[PDB]
């Protein structure tokens, strides 16, 4: 049978590793999406 | 200072093609081997100098306008092909060229016809050279 | 000794067959003579000039 | 708190600071990077039991006519 | 768990179908070892 | 009941020939007298490969491992991965699949893992440039072998992908009664995890022998380095004699061991190929079995292939006897009218084989 | 913006300049340049 | 132990730590013992070959024109019958001892000077170091090219061959010690052992472990299998010039530009 809604994700280690790599890569370049004074 | 000397030698005061397909054809005709080395001239943005970096062991590029060369450096800084790439300032006619197995470059049309005979004269010339010229010439 | 007959006479072994009118395919590379013998046999490239252009 | 410990752990293994200091092999450094990364993740300081589900999905991830029947002893 | 596998499977077959149809509508209206050279350098 | 065979001789072919014919076979007394009797690991792995590409087959291995009963199914194919044991390279497993690819329900996309070269088996380039051209001559338009990794012995680590897009009812009837004229010599000299200088040195040795010829010589330098060079350093050379007039090829290949001189290998392999031509009339020996089988499974029509007397050896005899036992087809040889050479013409009637597994 | 360029030519090491005489020099203005004895001795 | 220096060679007993005999010699670059320690053979910068008999306390015979250029390196076979000379003339000359006198047998031309010459203990292979940063290994018996080693920034100053003979270590002015397998010529791994160049590197006998000495005056105890430094030893203020290992391997002697020679003994 099919399912109506998107299943809730699980934070497995591979997803954690992939997420952490992106976080590390962003800070290597200092590419930060943060608010600044106008 | 180093900066004052650089300003004196060049004041730091060319239109380029954007269609990639012809550039791919230019690369295909050269058929550069990994063992073989290439001399680059007037590299410009470095969209062409990266292609030769992809298919050649080593690349040394000579640019007319020093600013146009400098940004080419910034493009390659911190890249695997950074070691291979080299840059030069001042016209190729003027200084002895490093020995190269093929000539691929964006030759200026003013020096294009002079360029070819230098290749013919220069000992150990490239076995094949691919260049862009004016249709009439 | 027509070979065409000898091949289908299962009683005669192939090694017996080959000699009269004159090991395992799992080895793809076929049998060859010793290297030094082959090298001498061809110090010239004659006997094949017909095959090549 | 945690940042102080992480700074100390990197400094103890020499992962931070000046390299040209005047007056550790690289392979061991990568081992330290692996150790500090796994040590400083409490979710995967240690978290309470049951907060992660990893061994669950992995078991699930592990979970044609005719075939060879091999009677060889 | 089985729900997620189905979503992935249904996504895959849908993508494969549309790619095939893009080909059919394309058709109706050289070197097989080139990538080896790139893989040589590593 | 079952067509019975003896020993491990022609193990892959007898299984393949059974699969193409659909006739069940029994192979018995496999290494009965040996200290380690029965099937080897790589032969067992080959049987598993046969199952992955067929459906409905029944394979029985005896309690002692010295007898195999094979009841073939239909060739269905599909995408799968095969791990080749270190005892044999990938070519051991790729070669039999070539006999089956054009006659499957679905395209084979088989991914092979393991060592990619040996002294005793077909190498990659032997498959790619040495047998694959032959299948093209027989009607297989689309077929390719892609090397995702090279793995030299003993640790291997190579990766090769076999893709045969062309599905055909049966191979075209063969008509080749002339000696193809060699137009040029090509080849590939390859190395893994080592300096490029070695590849240049094999080419130097091969060129030394073959420079005396009148035709063009161009050997590719295939140096593998980095992550993609496998787990073991190694090197080898393959040469191919090409006949562009009718797309015929002759090839020799070998790899270098520890203690071997790169130039000597180039000289030997150059000194190897030039023998296969002298022993060949229309096809070299190492692709003859592929050619012979294809004509047998052709349309019910007399195909003609020219062979040299040097090619009719014990290998050729056992091959034909195996075909007759399974297909009942006989290969007839007639003299050529010429006196310059002593070649033969092999005339084979096809059985009218058709790919019934494929969609229409 | 020329000065920022000029500093960029100074930072990278693989840079060389030709004078009007044809000599091969670095950006700083100094001419850019094994011995069997020195390496063993 | 024999200490070769400009204008002076001396042979010192380890127990005494003092000279037994002293021999007048030239600007010697390479020093070697003949089998049994009876005689000492040296190579000058001029290129004249010097052969001393320790018992005699005097030179046996000098061959002024044996070699035109400086004898950079010298090595001998285990039997000692065959002697190989590596030098600046870019030709390797093989010398055979005949009753004791030295006679030239053959010369092998090379494109580049032989900075270092090493012969395997089994005498199956012979290694040549060149200023071109390329190490050429020849079968000693057949005198034919076997394999090559590339990639060193600067010429390899020292080559050593393991007891098992499957291993070749090459130390260079590149300041990286590289570990090359003989069977196929592959590099298993490369070590930046010393900041400055590693003048000499030696295998501990009957072990894959190797000693390294460099201009920074360090002596390091490195295992090939582990590829890491077991221990680090500093005792010389100035650069250590050469390192010699005992046949047992129990003790290793090192000499430095500070004119102080020190024995490192295994405990």
């Amino acid at each position: 049978f099919d399912r109506t809604a998107k299943p809730v994700p699980v934070i497995t280690s591979e997803v954690t590793e992939s997420l952490e790599d992106m976080i590390r890569r962003r800070i290597q370049d200092s590419n930060f999406d943060d608010l600044q004074r106008r | 200072s180093a900066e004052k000397h650089l300003s004196s030698v060049f004041k730091f005061n060319q239109h380029i093609l954007k269609n990639p397909l012809v550039a791919q054809g230019i690369v295909d005709k050269a058929q550069i081997r990994p063992s073989d080395v290439v001399l680059e001239v007037g590299p410009g943005t470095g969209n062409l100098t990266v292609r030769i970096l992809e298919q050649a062991k080593n690349v040394v590029a000579v640019e007319m306008d020093p600013r146009m060369a400098a940004e080419l450096t910034k493009r390659v800084r911190g890249t695997p092909v950074e070691k291979k790439l080299e840059i030069m300032l001042g016209d190729f006619m003027k200084t002895e060229l490093p020995y190269f197995d093929i000539c691929i470059s964006n030759t200026p049309y003013q020096i294009s016809s002079p360029l070819v005979f230098k290749l013919i004269n220069q000992p150990r010339p490239p076995r094949v050279s691919i260049l862009m010229f004016q249709r009439e010439f | 000794w027509n070979i065409g007959k000898l091949i289908y006479m299962d009683n005669i072994s192939p090694e017996e067959c080959i000699r009269r009118w004159r090991v395992d395919l799992e080895k793809f590379v076929p049998y060859f003579d010793t290297f030094e013998k082959l090298a001498k046999k061809w110090k010239s490239v004659d006997a094949i000039k017909e095959r090549f252009l | 708190s945690q940042l102080k410990n992480l700074k100390a752990a990197l400094k103890a293994r020499g992962l931070t600071g000046q390299t040209n200091v005047k007056s550790y092999d690289r392979e061991e450094k990568k081992k330290a990077i692996a150790e500090i990364r796994e040590e400083f993740n409490p979710f995967e300081a240690v978290g309470k039991p049951g907060i992660s589900k990893q061994i669950g999905e992995e078991q699930r991830k592990r979970a044609k006519r005719g075939g060879v029947i091999d009677k060889r002893f | 768990f089985e729900a997620r596998q189905r979503i992935e499977e249904k996504n895959k077959e849908s993508s494969d179908y549309h790619a095939k149809m893009a080909h059919i509508v394309n058709t109706i209206n050289k070197n097989k070892y080139e990538r080896e050279r790139k893989l040589r350098g590593g | 009941k079952y067509t019975t065979f003896q020993g491990s001789q022609n193990f892959r072919l007898r299984i393949v020939l059974a699969t193409l014919s659909g006739k069940p076979i029994k192979i018995e007394k496999i290494r009965s007298g040996d200290l380690n009797p029965g099937l080897k690991d790589y032969e067992v792995s080959f049987l598993r490969l046969i199952e992955s590409v067929t459906n409905g087959s029944v394979i029985e291995i005896s309690y002692t491992g010295t007898t195999v009963i094979y009841r073939p199914g239909i060739i269905v194919g599909g995408a799968s991965t095969h791990i080749c044991p270190s005892s044999k390279p990938v070519g051991y497993f790729v070669e039999p699949m070539l006999y089956l690819a054009p006659f499957s329900k679905k395209k084979f996309s088989i991914l092979f893992k393991g060592i990619t070269a040996s002294h005793n088996d077909a190498g990659i380039e032997a498959i790619k440039w040495g047998l694959m051209p032959v299948m093209e001559k027989f009607g297989v338009r689309e077929c390719a072998l892609h090397t995702l990794k090279r793995g030299s012995p003993p640790l291997g680590g190579g990766e090769v992908h076999l893709v045969v897009d062309s599905l055909i009812a049966q191979p075209i009837t063969m008509h080749e009664i002339d000696r193809p004229i060699i137009s040029s010599i090509t080849g590939v000299a390859y190395s893994t995890r080592v300096s490029p200088s070695l590849v240049n040195r094999m080419i130097d040795g091969a060129k030394k022998v073959l420079k005396n010829l009148q035709c063009e010589v161009n050997i590719t330098a295939d140096v593998w380095r980095g992550e993609n060079s496998g787990k073991s350093p190694g090197w080898g050379i393959t040469l191919v004699a090409q006949s562009k007039q009718k797309g015929w090829s002759y090839f020799a290949e070998d790899i270098g061991d520890a203690g071997s001189i790169p130039e000597e290998l180039g000289e030997k392999v150059a000194c190897q190929l030039l023998e296969e031509i002298s022993k060949s009339a229309a096809v070299g020996r190492n692709q003859l079995p592929l050619a012979i089988v294809y004509m047998v499974i052709g349309k019910e029509d007399i195909g003609r292939l020219r062979i040299n007397k040097e090619q009719i050896d014990e290998r050729f005899i056992i091959l034909l006897r195996d075909i007759k036992k399974i297909f009942n087809t006989e290969v007839f040889l007639k003299p050529v009218d010429e006196a310059d050479n002593e070649d033969m013409i092999a005339t084979i009637k096809g059985i009218g084989f058709t790919n019934t597994s494929k969609k229409i | 913006k020329r000065n920022d360029v000029v500093d960029t030519l100074s930072k990278a090491k693989n840079i060389t300049v030709i004078n009007q005489k044809g000599e091969k020099k670095d950006v700083s203005g100094k001419t850019k340049k094994p011995d069997s004895t020195n390496i063993k001795l | 132990l024999a200490t070769a220096s400009n204008g002076s060679l001396k042979i010192w007993n380890i127990k005494t730590h003092k000279c037994i005999r002293t021999f007048e010699c030239g600007y010697a670059l390479t020093c070697k013992f003949l089998p049994g320690g009876l005689l000492v053979i040296l190579g000058t910068r001029n290129g004249e070959l010097q052969l001393f008999d320790l018992a005699s306390s005097s030179l046996l015979d000098t061959i002024e024109d044996a070699h035109d250029a400086a004898i950079w390196s010298l090595d001998l076979t285990s039997d000692g019958k065959r002697l190989v000379t590596g030098s600046a003339d870019k030709t390797v000359k093989f010398w055979d001892f005949k009753v004791l006198k030295l006679h030239h047998d053959t010369t092998l031309e090379l494109t580049d000077d032989i900075l270092c010459v090493r012969v395997s203990p089994d005498d199956r292979y012979l290694a040549i170091s060149l200023l071109d940063n390329t190490v050429k290994v020849f079968f000693l018996d057949s005198m034919k090219f076997y394999l090559s080693l590339y990639g060193h920034k600067l010429p390899v100053l020292s080559i050593d061959i393991s007891f098992d003979s499957k291993m070749i270590i090459t130390s260079s002015a590149d300041k990286n010690i590289k570990i090359w397998g003989l069977d196929f010529g592959d590099c298993h791994k490369s070590l930046f052992a010393h900041q400055d160049s590693i003048m000499n590197v030696k295998f501990l006998p009957q072990s894959h472990n190797f000693f390294s000495c460099s201009k920074d005056a360090v002596v390091k105890y490195w295992d090939g299998e582990k590829f890491e430094c077991i221990q680090k030893l500093y005792a010389h203020q100035s650069e250590v010039w050469a390192l010699a290992v005992a046949t047992d391997g129990g003790f290793v002697v090192s000499s430095s530009h500070d004119h102080s020679i020190r024995i490192w003994e295994e405990t």
